[PDB]
């Protein structure tokens, strides 16, 4: 259908958070000049989920009513979001980074993670390139994700579902204008984030697997 | 406290 005035103002504001995010040139150059090991190539992979969390921190603060909720709450949600918010986010660098994506997936091959890990994640970057989502479905989606009420330790799980349940009707409108000729496209978009759960329990197993790490990254990640 | 630094950059700005 057609955005409210209401949904139209929810889209932008959004839109203009997300559009806020930032690849430090830093850290672009260090994947695509820098010394290829196992080692280094860790390094710049922390590097960049630390950057992550900074960005996801501020897109998750801006988020409309998010300060409304309670503060426990709220890093409740920031906590539950940042492994699926992080492979999404790193899902959307296809539309981003071109070269670069030869360099940064071989980096991420010779990570020293484990094969298995890495088939079902890349399997995910290429299985997110089908829907070839809009910056605005990635955003809304993001959006969705974060706002969770699902998320263990929530006081208040109904308030967050209030938040979340106005981003889904315009997320599902937006299938309809963006891919009018699939129906469909609001329910695969749901699925995937059915198989970016999954990473929650694979991104554990990685973190057992000791190799580093930032601060910002524990505190999320509950490390030690 | 637990969370300090979250909670610091949630309530930057
Ligand atoms: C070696 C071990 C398995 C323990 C490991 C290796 C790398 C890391 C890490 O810092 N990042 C990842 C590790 C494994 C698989 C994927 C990642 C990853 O995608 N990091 C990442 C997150 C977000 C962004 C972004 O959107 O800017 C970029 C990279 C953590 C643990």
């Amino acid at each position: 259908m057609e955005l409210t005035p209401d949904q139209q103002t929810l889209l932008h504001f959004i839109m203009d958070s997300y559009n806020k995010q930032r690849m430090p040139q830093e850290i672009t150059n260090k994947i695509l000049k820098e010394e290829f090991s196992a080692e280094e190539n860790f390094l710049i992979l922390t590097e960049m989920a630390t950057n992550h969390v900074q960005v996801l921190v501020e897109f998750t603060k801006k988020l409309p009513g998010f300060q409304t909720l309670d503060h426990e709450d709220q890093i409740a949600l920031l906590k539950g979001s940042a492994v699926e918010a992080m492979f999404l986010r790193s899902a959307e660098i296809f539309n981003k980074k071109l070269g670069h994506s030869d360099l940064l997936e071989e980096r991420i091959r010779n990570s020293g993670i484990s094969d298995e890990y890495i088939t079902p994640m890349f399997s995910f970057y290429k299985s997110i390139g089908e829907l070839k989502m809009t910056q605005e479905e990635y955003a809304l989606l993001t959006a969705i994700v974060i706002l969770s009420p699902d998320r263990q330790y929530i006081k208040d799980r109904e308030a967050v579902e209030k938040l979340q349940e106005p981003l889904l009707d315009v997320l599902q409108k937006l299938c309809k204008i963006h891919q009018p000729e699939n129906p469909q496209h609001f329910a695969c978009l749901l699925g995937r984030l059915t198989e970016l759960r999954t990473f929650n329990h694979h991104h554990a197993e990685m973190l057992m697997s000791w190799r580093k790490f930032t601060p910002l990254l524990c505190e999320i990640w509950d490390v030690q | 406290k637990e969370n300090a630094l979250l909670r610091y950059l949630l309530d930057k700005d």
